[PDB]
Order: C-alpha cells, then sequence, then structure tokens
C-alpha cells in the first residue's frame, strides 16, 4: 500500500507480539 | 476549471 504517512503505535481487535531486527539469514 | 498538481513528499502514484 502507498499510504505511508507515519506510525509508531498499533492495537488489535490467543495471539502473539514479536519485533524485527535487522538480521542476516541464509536462504 | 483549474487543475492543481501536488508534489508533496509521498509515493506518486
Amino acid at each position: 500500500l502507498p499510504i505511508g504517512i507515519n506510525i509508531t503505535r498499533f492495537q488489535t481487535l490467543a495471539y502473539y507480539v514479536g519485533y524485527l531486527q535487522p538480521r542476516t539469514f541464509l536462504l | 476549471v483549474v487543475l492543481s498538481f501536488e508534489l508533496l513528499h509521498a509515493p506518486a502514484t
């Protein structure tokens, strides 16, 4: 989506939350 | 009819 204004937080409407770090994988 | 053309920082589509 080309929406792309700005984002800092979120929430939902059983479930899990992880975060993403800059890693390096071998696929 | 006047046509305005915006070019702010956005994914221009």
